[PDB]
C-alpha cells in the first residue's frame, strides 16, 4: 500500500493529517482553510527500503514500434497469441543487480507485457 | 591531445533555418496547442519541442512521425537540415532547427532493401 | 589477520567479519510504515502479537531475514539497542523469531506527528 | 541554457537543482539572483495560487504517490506563501540590486521573472503559461533522474552540442 | 580498465541493436592485423589508442 | 519440584506459561503436568534473571510466544514430553526455539551469507614445472602476458621473460 | 593455413560459451560470485573467457 495526496475542496491546497484529540480519530487539516474530512486509509507514510518497483508498470506499449529493438519469435503473447515479440533490459537507472528480461507483444491493440 | 578535432568527409554542418513553417504545419493538424489543454491529457500523449520550446500536444506519435518523415523526404516545407527525433520510452518528439546541429547523409532502407536502385 | 582458530575455518571467521563491518537499520530494514491506530489493542494491521505483550501512532519496522540472518542477528539486542540510543522514552515491541513476517513496533509515551518522522530517519 | 534566438542578451541559465540531505528539498538559482528559492514560490510567482494547479504543472500524473512523496517536503517547506506579492517581494529581495522600497522590488522581480529566465519560451507580455509549463517540465524531468526511471544526460553526448561556424562567431 | 561502454542509449553504436552485450559488439575484436579489420571494432582500436 | 512464589509477577507468569503449554492439548495426549512445567520454566526464569524487572517480562513472553507458536507445535510437544528441560527451554535462544524449517532456513541464509562474504581466488594456470624459491615446494600458479609465477603452497611470486 | 583452421574454431568457441553466459544470466541462472553483484560476477566471466 502507499498514500496519495487530498487536496482540500475549497481552497484546493495540500491537506496536513491531524489526530483528533478529541474523538479520537485521524483528520486531515487544511493549513490555510479550515477544511475537515475524516480519514480512510489510517496510514500516513510508507518508505520502502529494498524500492521493489514492478518495471512492468513503467513499461508502455509504444515501445513495440521501435526499430532498433531485438524481435523474437519464440516467446508469444498470451492474450493475442501473437509470435513477433520484442524484449530488453529494465533500462532503467539504479538496477539493484538483474538483467532479467521484459518481453513485449509486437502487435497493434495488444500491448501486452510479461517476464519470463 | 583529444581536444582538436577535424571534420569527417563526408561531415556537413546544418546552416541553420526557421521554425515558422513547422510550427504552422503542426498547428493545422490535430495538435493540442499548450496554452488551451486540460494538464490531466498530458499523460497519456507526447509531448512536442521544437528548438527547446514546449508547443503543443499530440495523441499519434506513430503517424506524426511518418507524416514528418515523408515531407522532409519531399523537400517542400522542411528543408533537409532538420531532424525529428522520436524518444520511444518517453513520449516526447524533440525537434530542432537551430544551424550547429552535425550531420552526413545516409542512404533509406524501407523494409529489407534500399531506394538506391539501379535507375 | 585472524589470531584464533577462525584463522583455519571461514565458519568462525564470518562472525568476526560481521562485527568488524558497520550495520544499520538501513542494511537490515526492508519497509517502514507509520500508522495512526488510536488504540494499542485496536491493531489496524492484522498482526496478532500486541494482546499477547498487553499512544494514538506507531511505526511498523519491519525487518529483511536474509540479510539478517547474513549478519546473524536477534530482535532482542535490536530492541535492546534502540531502546537504550533513544532513553526510556520510547517501547519498543519487538517479534518472536517464529514468524514469517519480522515486523516491530514502536511507540513513544510521555510537533508530534514530525517527531516519528524525524527519529525514523 | 537558454537563449531565444542570437538576442543581445547572453543566454541564461536556470539550475534546478536538489538538496542532498526533511530531505529532498528542491531550490532553484534564477539569474541575478544570488541565493537560491524553492521552486514552490517561483511557480505562485509565476501566477498560480492554488496548490493542485501547481502540482499539474510539475506532475502530469496522480495515480503514481511514489513520485508525491519526492515533492512533499519541497512542497510543505513554502507553506507560509501563498499570494502572489508576497512570492515577487520575496524573490526580490534575493536581487543583486534590491530596491530600497516595496515597489522597486516588485518590479524588479516581475522583470527578471518574464525577461531573464527561460527566454526562449517567450518574453512577451501574457506568457507566464507557457513557461510554468516548461519549469514544470523540469521539475518532472529532474525527479525522474531522481527516481532513476530515467538515466542521466551524458555531458561528452554530441547530440547535445552545437557548432559555431564563422556566422555566429562573427 | 572496462570493456566500451553504451555511449548512445544502451547501446555502443547505431549499427549493433540495443542490449547486445557480445563480444565483437563492446570492443573484442575478432579479426588481425594481418587480414584487416572491420569498421566497429576499427573505431573501438581507435578509442583504446586515444 | 518448582518452588511455590507469593509475588504476584511470578503467579501470572507461571499461569500464562500453562496456559500457553496448554495450546494444542499436548499435555493430555503426552500427560505431562502443565501447571508443573510452567512452575519450572518461571523459576528457570528467575534464577537466570533474579529480578521481576523488563528482562524478566521480555523473557516470559518470548517464551509464551515461541510456545504458542501454532506454526511449529514440535517445540511445544517436546518440550510437554521432556525433550527440552525446563532449565534448557528459559535458557534457550530465539534461534534454538525455531521450528526445523525455520532453522534450515536460516542456516541456508547463514551459509549462502558466509560463501557470499568470500573473495574470489586469483586465476591462473596451475602447474609443478616451477619451483618457488620461497618455500621451497612445486605447486604455483603461471600467468602469460613475460609469464609472472604465483606460488601454490609458499606464494612465491616471481616472472620470467 | 592450418593455424587459421584452430584459430577460427576457438574465436567459434568463445563465441558460444559468451552466448551461453548470456543467455543464463537472461534467464536467471548465473548466480552473483562472492564479493562482486550480478553485472560485476557477468563481466569478470565474459572477460575471462
Ligand atoms: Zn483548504
Ligand atoms: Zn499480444
Amino acid at each position: 500500500g502507499f498514500v496519495g495526496i487530498r487536496f482540500c475542496q475549497e481552497c484546493n491546497n495540500m491537506l496536513y493529517p491531524k489526530e483528533d484529540k478529541e474523538n479520537r480519530i485521524l483528520l486531515y487539516a487544511c493549513r490555510n482553510c479550515d477544511y475537515q474530512q475524516e480519514a480512510d486509509n489510517s496510514c500516513i507514510y510508507v518508505n520502502k527500503i529494498t524500492h521493489e518497483v514492478d518495471e512492468l508498470t513503467q513499461i508502455i506499449a509504444d515501445v513495440s514500434q521501435d526499430p532498433t529493438l531485438p524481435r523474437t519469435e519464440d516467446h508469444p503473447c498470451q492474450k493475442c497469441g501473437h509470435k513477433e515479440a520484442v524484449f530488453f533490459q529494465s533500462h532503467s537507472a539504479r538496477a539493484e543487480d538483474a538483467m532479467r528480461l521484459y518481453y513485449v507483444c509486437t502487435a497493434p491493440h495488444c500491448g501486452h507485457r510479461w517476464t519470463e | 591531445v583529444g581536444l582538436v578535432k577535424n571534420l569527417a568527409l563526408m561531415a556537413y554542418i546544418s546552416v541553420g533555418s526557421q521554425p515558422s513553417p513547422i510550427l504552422e504545419f503542426l498547428e493545422e493538424w490535430s495538435m493540442e496547442n499548450l496554452e488551451e489543454i486540460s494538464p490531466a491529457a498530458i499523460a497519456d500523449a507526447t509531448k512536442i519541442f521544437v528548438n527547446g520550446c514546449w508547443v503543443g500536444i499530440h495523441k499519434d506519435p506513430e503517424q506524426l512521425m511518418n507524416t514528418l518523415r515523408k515531407l522532409r523526404r519531399q523537400m517542400d516545407i522542411i528543408v533537409s537540415e532538420v531532424s525529428m527525433i522520436r524518444d520511444i520510452r518517453e513520449r516526447e518528439i524533440r525537434i530542432y532547427t537551430d544551424a550547429g546541429r552535425i550531420c552526413r547523409p545516409l542512404l533509406i532502407v524501407e523494409k529489407q532493401k534500399l531506394l538506391l536502385k539501379k535507375r | 589477520f585472524l589470531l584464533g582458530q577462525s584463522a583455519r575455518d571461514a565458519e568462525r571467521a564470518k562472525d568476526i567479519l560481521c562485527r568488524l563491518e558497520h550495520t544499520t537499520l538501513r542494511k537490515v530494514t526492508a519497509n517502514t510504515a507509520i500508522y495512526y491506530d488510536p488504540n494499542p489493542q485496536s491493531t489496524v494491521v492484522a498482526e496478532d502479537q500486541e494482546w499477547v505483550n498487553v499512544s494514538p501512532w506507531l511505526l511498523r519496522v519491519e525487518l529483511d531475514r536474509k540479510h539478517m540472518t547474513d549478519r546473524k542477528l536477534t530482535m532482542e539486542q535490536i530492541a535492546e539497542k534502540i531502546n537504550a540510543g533513544f532513553g526510556d522514552d520510547l517501547n519498543c515491541i519487538f517479534n518472536d523469531d517464529n514468524a514469517e513476517k519480522l515486523v516491530l513496533r514502536i511507540r513513544i509515551m510521555n510537533d508530534d506527528d514530525v517527531f516519528l518522522r524525524c527519529i525514523e530517519s | 541554457r537558454s537563449c531565444l534566438e542570437n538576442s543581445s542578451r547572453p543566454t541564461s541559465t536556470i539550475w534546478v537543482s536538489m538538496l542532498a540531505r526533511i530531505g529532498q528539498r528542491i531550490v532553484a538559482t534564477l539569474p541575478y539572483i544570488k541565493q537560491e528559492v524553492p521552486i514552490i514560490i517561483v511557480f505562485r510567482a509565476l501566477g498560480f495560487v492554488s496548490d493542485r494547479d501547481i502540482l499539474e504543472h510539475i506532475i502530469y500524473d496522480f495515480e503514481d504517490p511514489e513520485m508525491m512523496e519526492m515533492v512533499k517536503p519541497s512542497l510543505d517547506e513554502a507553506f507560509v506563501i501563498q499570494e502572489q506579492n508576497v512570492a515577487l517581494n520575496f524573490i526580490g529581495s534575493r536581487g543583486a540590486k534590491p530596491g530600497v522600497t516595496k515597489e522597486k522590488r516588485i518590479k524588479y522581480a516581475k522583470e527578471v521573472l518574464q525577461k531573464e529566465m527561460l527566454p526562449h519560451v517567450g518574453v512577451s507580455d501574457f506568457c507566464e503559461t507557457k513557461k510554468a509549463y516548461f519549469l514544470g517540465y523540469m521539475v518532472h524531468r529532474l525527479l525522474l533522474a531522481a527516481l532513476g526511471r530515467r538515466e542521466l544526460d551524458d555531458r561528452d553526448h554530441y547530440g547535445n552540442k552545437r557548432l559555431d561556424l564563422a556566422g555566429p562567431l562573427l | 580498465g572496462k570493456r566500451i561502454p553504451f555511449g548512445f542509449k544502451h547501446r555502443t553504436l547505431p549499427h549493433f541493436i540495443k542490449d547486445d552485450y557480445g563480444p565483437e559488439s563492446r570492443g573484442f575484436v575478432e579479426n588481425s592485423y594481418l587480414a584487416g579489420l572491420t569498421p566497429t571494432e576499427f573505431f573501438f582500436h581507435a578509442m583504446g589508442g586515444r | 519440584r518448582a518452588p511455590s512464589t507469593s509475588d504476584s509477577v511470578r503467579l501470572k507468569c507461571r499461569e500464562m506459561l500453562a496456559a500457553a503449554l496448554r495450546t494444542g492439548d499436548d499435555y493430555i495426549a503426552i500427560g505431562a503436568d502443565e501447571e508443573e512445567l510452567g512452575s519450572q520454566i518461571e523459576e528457570a526464569i528467575y534464577q537466570e534473571i533474579r529480578n521481576t524487572d523488563m528482562k524478566y517480562k521480555n523473557r516470559v513472553r518470548s517464551r509464551i510466544s515461541n510456545l504458542k507458536d501454532a506454526k511449529n507445535p514440535n517445540l511445544r510437544k517436546n518440550v510437554l514430553c521432556g525433550n527440552i528441560p525446563p532449565d534448557l527451554f528459559a535458557r534457550m535462544t530465539a534461534e534454538e526455539m525455531a521450528s526445523d524449517e525455520l532453522k534450515e532456513m536460516r542456516k541456508n541464509l547463514t551459509k549462502e551469507a558466509i560463501r557470499e562474504h568470500q573473495m574470489a581466488k586469483t586465476g591462473g594456470t596451475q602447474t609443478d614445472l616451477f619451483t618457488c624459491g620461497k618455500c621451497k615446494k612445486k605447486n604455483c600458479t603461471y600467468t602469460q602476458v613475460t609469464t609472472f609465477v604465483v606460488c601454490n603452497e609458499c606464494g612465491n611470486r616471481w616472472k620470467f621473460c | 593455413s592450418k593455424t587459421y583452421q584452430d584459430i577460427q574454431n576457438t574465436i567459434k568457441k568463445a563465441k558460444q560459451d559468451v552466448i551461453e553466459v548470456i543467455e543464463k544470466a537472461h534467464n536467471n541462472e548465473l548466480e552473483p560470485t562472492p564479493g562482486n553483484t550480478l553485472r560485476q560476477t557477468f563481466e569478470n566471466q565474459v572477460n575471462r573467457i
